[PDB]
């Protein structure tokens, strides 16, 4: 059983039904309605003044609706964080995702949110990454060197950073 | 079980931290128990009660509506924003933003609300307006949680915070409707389980707001009392300790438990 985890987040896939998501996540960790509309929000371990979590968005309120959005906080760690303030300054709006990763470090990032507004088409796909310096990521507390990089159609639209270098 | 001040000294010793505490009579405003009450502590998310107080003041004045929808963008999203990030495409009402800020410590929600009251400087001006000359907000989320030692930015004191909470919730500086709404958001707090709620006896009322920050910073502001009626304000802040979150929560809960055990003693 357990609470929401990175493993469960990874096992949950775009195109899944609400019931499929609940079965993997563990229903006792999850909620819908209220603050979360028709999305499903699943709590992991306590972190800071909230919890690590995942949030799954769906194509509609229908029972057969499919996951078209995956978001997570503090369920996943970067594989090899090498981001620096210098590298962040080399990142430019208009860059492709591939160019950005080459700039900030290939193992520096985790996916914050990914949404296909035209699912199953990829048109208009929005993606938010968090990229971290060597000691920037924390699964239980506060980041100490993180950049938010956001894309539409795989092209960087903006960037922000905290505590880099 | 130790007396409140005994428990606080035990907690400071065990945490190697600094605790700030006020216990205040809600009706009279009298200070009943105090510890480091004039020392500064980072507010963290506890500032959001003051924030939404300022928002409600604008509603009372007809300069704001809780039903007003605010639209925002990716650039506005910061860490710890579980609710606001979900509504990115649709926007959120002012009231929904306050609910998220208070009950879930939603950071981006708080930043959106801060902009409506003139930013940190605007909120600080509101505080001065209501007679709080101590509490200050200087930065936005997420920097306001940095809690650097000796940094006066984004701090309050237990004494000032207690007085200001009393002003916002009972002084009729806010309309009755606004006072009820602010209190309701605090009643509906979702993230305060491990703190005073964990030691609150059956049948008691509680309304609260928590905070967590870097460098061990942790806090709670609360109204509570027996017979399902608010009787006192309790403010507890912690700063400057390397202790785990579990330990920090346990100590704050224990201080709350001491206040409750010695409620009439």
């Amino acid at each position: 059983a357990g609470v929401m985890t990175g493993a469960k987040f990874t096992q949950i896939q775009f195109g899944m039904t609400r019931q499929q998501v609940l079965d993997i996540a563990g229903a006792e960790n999850c909620e819908t309605g209220g603050s979360f509309g028709d999305s499903i929000h699943c709590r992991g371990h306590a972190a800071g003044d909230y919890y690590a979590y995942a949030t799954f968005g769906f194509t509609s309120a229908a029972a057969d609706a499919k996951v078209d959005s995956k978001s997570q906080m503090k369920l996943l760690a970067p594989s090899a964080p090498t981001l620096t303030l210098a590298k962040f300054n080399q990142v430019t709006v208009g860059m492709t995702r591939a160019q950005v990763l080459a700039t900030v470090g290939q193992g520096s990032c985790t996916t914050w949110s990914e949404y296909y507004p035209a699912y199953p088409s990829t048109a208009g796909v929005t993606l938010s990454l968090k990229c971290f310096d060597v000691d920037g990521y924390s699964s239980t507390g506060f980041y100490r060197g993180m950049a938010h990089l956001w894309f539409t159609d795989g092209v960087l639209q903006g960037k922000r950073q905290w505590d880099l270098v | 079980s130790p007396q409140p001040l005994e428990q606080i000294k035990l907690s400071e010793s065990q945490l190697s931290g600094r605790v700030g505490m006020i216990e205040m009579d809600l009706a009279s405003g009298r200070t009943l128990t105090a510890w480091r009450a004039d020392e500064r502590f980072p507010m963290m998310s506890t500032f959001k009660v003051v924030l939404c107080g300022a928002v409600l003041a604008r509603v009372d004045a007809g300069d704001e509506q809780l039903e007003r929808k605010i639209h925002y963008r990716q650039q506005d999203l910061v860490d710890y924003s579980p609710v606001s990030e979900k509504h990115l495409a649709d926007g959120m009402t002012v009231g929904e933003l306050c609910a998220a800020a208070i009950t879930m410590s939603d950071n981006s929600a708080a930043n959106l609300l801060l902009a409506t009251v003139g930013g940190p400087a605007g909120l600080t001006a509101f505080l001065r307006q209501i007679g709080d000359n101590v509490t200050r907000l200087d930065r936005w989320e997420t920097e306001l949680n940095e809690a650097l030692p000796g940094d006066a930015r984004d701090t309050t004191t237990p004494a000032s915070m207690a007085a200001t909470l009393r002003k916002l919730l009972t002084s009729q500086r806010l309309s009755a409707r606004s006072q009820r709404q602010l209190l309701q958001w605090m009643v509906d707090d979702r993230v305060a389980g491990p703190l005073i709620r964990s030691v609150l006896p059956a049948g008691w009322f509680i309304a609260d707001k928590t905070g967590a920050g870097e460098r061990g910073a942790r806090g709670i502001v609360a109204l509570l009392g027996p017979n399902n009626k608010a009787e006192r304000i309790v403010v507890i802040y912690l700063r400057d300790t390397p202790a785990s979150m579990a330990e920090r929560n346990q100590q704050i809960a224990g201080i709350g438990a001491a206040l409750i055990e010695h409620w009439q003693r």
